[PDB]
């Protein structure tokens, strides 16, 4: 027999390697595959679809109305939203973006920001999304935020807007957990013009926001979320 | 280059429906509806075909969207288990097989705002709002043409009605990662959804099993003008597509 | 090296490298090209 | 591989930034669409990110305790944890059942780590030996009734024994009727007015039975055995929208009455950072 | 390859031992400049200086013990010791950290190797079997709060058992956000007057929780568990000037006030050998 | 299975072995590689530099006084400084050739030793650098140093001298830490002729030491150094 | 000496694999294969022939 | 022979024989070559 | 890859592949074709 000489760390558990092992049920036939529609590979194919931000998260309990940000008629250079840009906590934990970029630790790339607008088809609206890089404080004006980044919005036939957040970082990888020298910076939308509402029209209509990847998002090193627990094991 | 894409009419057997307000068509995964191949079977019965015999546009009860309306559920096939041959054929056969073409139209004014999210959920399996370890009745789960309203209040044996948690204890906002579309009146009249059979075998039995659901939820509440009615109608047409049965046998029996 | 007769005694297979996000962001019947109006 | 692309200015009748959402589709609008860009690249490939990779990984799905002592005076040996069962089921543990539930059908082999620990919290000189033995118990093979049942022989149910302190380790093949396994079922076992809805033997892969296999001491060792699964050619198809309330039962999609909010709410109105 | 060339008397008016040592530059004078040498070679490759062989061999990085015993009548499990957290870092040995902190920046692969050693303080009547847990939290997952908490369960987070008196070792690749790692930073987290300067997120690696998860028995065993840290396909950038004075904190440069004189005085004057 | 037979040392823990072993973190991919100036290969590369000599040493407590070596005017036929040669212990401890010198138990090859003028630009001096091999007694006068290795340096428009210690030895290798029969000799500087100041300037002039290895120097067998020491862990 | 490291599982008892192991009787010869009618490779094959079903179990 | 997937369970890569210490001895505007007037 | 000298200490053959079960099935002196007449 083959002298040999066990190095240290023989005979532990390592619940990440990958090494063949006995098959219990020995020569065995599986049932074949089938050709089921959507077919998933890697999970840069679904974050890159759009979910709704519970941007309106200022409610006592969970409601419909959490999803709708409210606009409001004869509102000159004043504040739509604002929020931080924390993927990993806020109103983006709950979306399929944020709720996937908690499965790992580090996150890098562009995000695409989205606002459908649901008013009366006679009704307009001029509005600026500004998006703020990280250093600077939290837009108190549409001047102060109109330095930054910016889409001016024109409501019209194209319903909906898609603003992309461009990856600003010195460093290549941001925390998904709330970091402050890896914070992603700021969102706001104000008034450009105003909301104007036709005759025998009356209070307030609703943007919807959506959030998904740009094909060079990255996600990396693995981790259990926070977003859900249990204290006994469950039973059928 | 002068032409239009919000016009576009969809004819299956004698029924032919046509529309001036519409938003593209979505096709589920991108794939067509198909009969079963080959390759893929299991049952040796050879497959009744019935085209057009079964394969045309039905139209279920219309439902009437008030401000304070919380959303619709519909199961497929249950839903068309009293439409025509199809609902026949569909209890006369042990198994079946079967893809969709779903067209929900809710027409309104230029003064009227409000936006539902009509999507196709394959195997929407229901909470009880008992918790626990509570079952959905039979009788809840497959209630046929007049579907569920989420508006109503929670029944004994019945799925839960919190259409936020749409029934199963995911988050409304995020069902977007399944086939759907937008009826936004500033817009649209009219959402389309051709889905194609989504299961883990061939064929199936169509009385035990509804393959996918169908959910038309508002999202922003329904605004209408000053001085006119708080209610709008919205009418589903479901076509049965690609149809498959399999096992012909005595009709079959189901409770009530 | 296997050193097994069954396939399900193998190590992963790595990564299905060719990927193709449009099956799930746009699962339209028309194709829609950015730039041009999505509705006309 | 680029990810950005160079960009200048834009002065044109097309506008790719404005969509119709309506359509229930995203459009892939890059970087560079909205302001001017530099050319940089990916350098990252997304392995970590495959389906094999996020459900590639152990997670324990059963722990049990277990017994040797002797069996005069008993009339229930399940009860007296001389031996247990296990329904195979991958529901029992939150943080495996959100990661798999994510999509309705999977395809997967399995890869079973048992790991069996001993105590001894009332008196005892030694570290005794002991042997556990893992059976398996497909459907319609007879679930062992007592500790030294002829069920145990195992002529032909796959069984593994191991030294308790140690580990064993074996993998099983799709074993599934249908072509993946079902993580949804919106269907009935039967068309009954008071049939199971969901559980049903499309979720039935089997039961495991656990015993000492060593004969009883004068001393009580109590076993703690902990059951880790790791998935190998993993397959999956239509994703879903993900699980946000806790859960109440195996195999079921039910939530408690009275349960906390999921949204966090903000401190301060909407226009709050 | 020739060390030192053969070479004879000098009469020249180029004079290479006389320079301008202000320009920063340290002339590559050889003993052939300055006396008549002869013809010698190397005969060496200089392989147990490169960087890294330097870095390349393990040193312990921490040490800490944990207890089993019965967790009743305990609000605490990490201050009872039944299992213990480690913020991971290199700096807290100062054998290892002064080799590491004499470059800039530094980008490596890591293989730790984990040894655990069991005491009875308290009697005992035999060696008892306990199988430790080590789990890596990384930034943003929940850290363990009790010895058996839910998150133990580990369905995403690496973890590793193994048995007391025996050795664990697995590899990690380089875990840092930028291209290489910080030994130091001359800056903050953010523009603030009371923020914390140089040990901020750049520097955190994570955590690591060690646990007995065997049950607890009716004597305690005290484990002292130890890490041992050794680097593979190491690089470094911009050598630095050597640490000088003793430590005071981790990822800090602070030295104690009223420390020792560094330079060791000599015995008599200048003169003296 | 095969048949085989561990040999002797098997699971026990060195802390020198190279073999390969299990990841934790499957399937990662690492940040790219970016240029950052100052790549370091090798310690032969670095210990090359020159580092100042505390050959001043002779103070109660370190002050920057103890880099500069004193210069007297009107010294005629005295010394001006003097070492033993353990560049392994006293003024080269603190260094850097002697500092990365002690993570080594052996060391070869020959020194580099360079002395700096700061006195004014119309001052003069003449100083002669001896190397006494060892075997021979500390030299007591120049004739003595000057019967060794010695370099008469002319202070002038270049500013430094640069005496290359050559290496003299029969063994091929010397001990870093203190030893007799391995010690490498001694050091001494003396008047040559004498500091002469220009009128109207007074007291002492400083000379800068310096020290670096040639391109033959050579170090092996590593150890742990006792230039630091700790007696309890440290914390954050 | 190979260095080597032993995965978990190791001297485990599986009942189902099938690897080689040393033979008791080392140089044994076995008594020659005869033909014998009527040889059975696959149960697919004898469950293939009918059998009586008592169908009248009503005794 | 490697008996893992990633480069990260490789064993070292031994030594970078390509040595060059004048970027840190010598990092100066304009060459200087020994013997000739470091200033003049 | 045998690591021993004696057949006995091999593994299994794996399954014979090729079958035949109409020498259970129709072990009839005549070779009957089904469709036509068993008896005639």
């Amino acid at each position: 027999g083959l002298p040999t000489t066990t190095l240290p760390g023989s005979g532990q558990f390592l619940t990440t390697d990958d090494r063949q092992s006995p098959s219990a049920l020995p020569n065995y036939e599986p049932t074949p595959r089938i050709h089921i529609p959507g077919k998933v590979h890697n999970l840069l194919e679904i974050i890159q679809v759009d979910t709704l931000i519970p941007m309106n998260n200022t409610h006592t309990k969970d409601e419909v109305n959490s999803y709708l940000i409210p606009l409001n008629a004869n509102r000159q250079n004043e504040q739509v939203f604002g929020t931080n840009l924390f993927i990993g906590d806020g109103v983006f934990k709950t979306t399929l973006l944020g709720e996937i970029v908690q499965y790992y630790t580090h996150w890098s790339g562009s995000l695409r920001f989205s606002l459908m607008y649901t008013g009366p088809a006679l009704s307009s609206a001029k509005l600026i999304l500004a998006y703020t890089p990280p250093g600077a404080r939290g837009p108190q004006d549409r001047r102060e935020a109109m330095l930054g980044t910016h889409v001016v919005w024109d409501i019209g036939l194209q319903s909906t807007i898609v603003m992309t957040i461009p990856w600003t970082s010195g460093v290549q990888f941001r925390y998904t957990d709330p970091d402050t020298y890896t914070s992603a910076g700021f969102l706001s939308c104000w008034y450009q013009t105003s909301l104007i509402l036709p005759p025998e029209t009356t209070g307030q209509v609703y943007l919807l926001s959506f959030i998904s990847a740009c094909p060079d998002f990255k996600l990396r090193l693995m981790k259990d979320t926070q977003t859900i627990s249990q204290t006994v094991a469950l039973t059928e | 280059c002068g032409y239009s894409d919000r016009v576009q009419q969809i004819t299956l057997g004698n029924s032919t429906i046509t529309t001036q307000e519409a938003a593209n068509a979505v096709v589920c995964y991108a794939e067509w509806p198909e009969y079963l191949p080959d390759v893929d079977a299991s049952d040796v019965n050879k497959t009744s075909k019935p085209d057009t015999s079964v394969c045309r546009f039905y139209t279920l009860d219309s439902k009437t969207w008030t401000t304070g309306s919380k959303g619709w559920c519909w199961k497929l096939p249950d839903a068309l288990k009293d439409m025509g041959v199809f609902g026949q054929n569909m209890f006369f056969h042990s198994l079946g097989r079967s893809g969709y073409t779903v067209h929900v139209q809710c027409n309104a004014t230029k003064f009227h705002s409000g936006c539902l999210l009509v999507v196709v959920i394959p195997e929407h399996q229901l909470a009880s709002h008992e918790g626990g370890n509570v079952s959905v009745k039979y009788t809840f789960t497959h209630p046929g043409e007049r579907g569920i309203d989420l508006s109503s209040a929670n029944e004994v044996g019945g799925p839960v009605k919190d259409v936020i948690y749409n029934m199963n204890g995911t988050l409304l906002g995020n069902l977007l990662i399944f086939p759907h579309q937008f009826i936004n009146l500033r817009t649209n009249n009219t959402a389309t959804i051709v889905i194609p059979y989504i299961n883990s075998v061939p064929i199936d039995s169509m009385t035990r099993h509804n393959n996918v659901s169908l959910m038309v939820i508002p999202i922003a509440p329904l605004t209408v003008p000053t001085g006119a009615t708080p209610s709008l109608p919205i009418t589903v047409t479901i076509a049965p597509m690609c149809t498959e049965f399999s096992g012909i046998r005595s009709k079959s029996i189901v409770p009530q | 090296i296997n050193y097994y007769k069954d396939a399900a005694s193998t190590s992963s297979a790595g990564q299905s490298l060719s990927m193709d996000p449009s099956k799930f962001t746009e699962p339209v019947k028309d194709l829609m090209l950015k730039g041009a109006p999505a509705l006309n | 591989t680029v990810a950005s692309i160079s960009s200048g200015p834009k002065h044109t009748q097309k506008v790719p930034i404005l969509t119709a959402n309506e359509t229930g589709a995203t459009m892939p609008v890059l970087p560079s669409d909205s302001i001017e860009t530099r050319t940089t690249y990916m350098h990252f490939n997304g392995s970590e990110t495959d389906v094999e990779c996020f459900l590639g990984r152990a997670a324990c799905v059963h722990v049990t305790e277990i017994q040797n002592k002797d069996a005069t005076g008993i009339d229930n040996h399940r009860e007296a944890k001389l031996f247990n069962d296990w329904k195979i089921n991958l529901s029992s543990l939150v943080q495996l059942r959100k990661k798999l539930e994510l999509f309705t059908y999977v395809r997967f082999d399995s890869e079973y780590t048992i790991l069996a620990t001993a105590s001894q919290p009332d008196s005892a000189n030694y570290s005794s030996n002991l042997v556990v033995q893992a059976m398996y118990v497909p459907p319609g093979a007879p679930n062992p009734k007592e500790w030294d049942d002829y069920t145990w022989q195992s002529a032909s149910n796959p069984s593994v024994f191991f030294k308790v302190g140690d580990t064993s380790r074996f993998s099983v093949p799709y074993v599934g009727l249908a072509s993946a396994y079902n993580c949804f079922y919106d269907g009935y076992s039967h068309d009954d007015a008071e049939t199971q809805y969901g559980i049903t033997v499309l979720n039935h892969m089997g039961s495991m039975a656990f015993r000492i296999v060593n004969e009883h001491d004068e001393h009580k060792t109590l076993v703690k055995i902990r059951v880790y699964h790791r998935a190998k050619h993993v397959e999956a198809w239509i994703p879903r929208a993900p699980r946000a309330l806790p859960y109440t039962s195996i195999g079921r999609t039910n939530y408690p009455k009275n349960t906390e909010p999921v949204i966090k709410k903000r401190k301060g109105d909407i226009k709050s950072y």
